[PDB]
């Protein structure tokens, strides 16, 4: 969501001052989920990933 | 011509070279390197050893 790993926390250290960032937060969290579940599915070992 | 019968029934046993049986798949462990933790220098307690 252009958000980088120091933007993903920045995010995170918010007392809810959330506008329209969660679009942000929500695509960084669904194309992550997406990477996890792949790197499952295929059985990838962690030393090969 | 054709090398049939008079009812049409062929004259010559024929084959197919039967294919060549099932496959084995096999899974193998992957390793990779792994370092270790570094020291940094101490601070020196007020109390002693």
């Amino acid at each position: 969501g252009g958000l980088d790993i120091a933007g993903f926390m920045t995010l995170v250290l918010k007392e809810s001052l959330n506008a329209n960032e969660t679009t942000q937060l929500v695509q960084f969290c669904h194309v992550m989920a997406q990477l996890s579940l792949s790197v499952q599915t295929l059985r990838l070992s962690e030393a090969e990933l | 011509r054709h090398n049939l019968s008079i009812d049409g029934q062929p004259l010559s046993l024929a084959i197919y070279a039967e294919p060549t049986d099932p496959k084995a798949l096999l899974t193998s462990m992957v390793q990779a390197s792994q370092g270790g933790s570094a020291v940094l220098p101490g601070t020196l307690s007020l109390y002693r050893f």
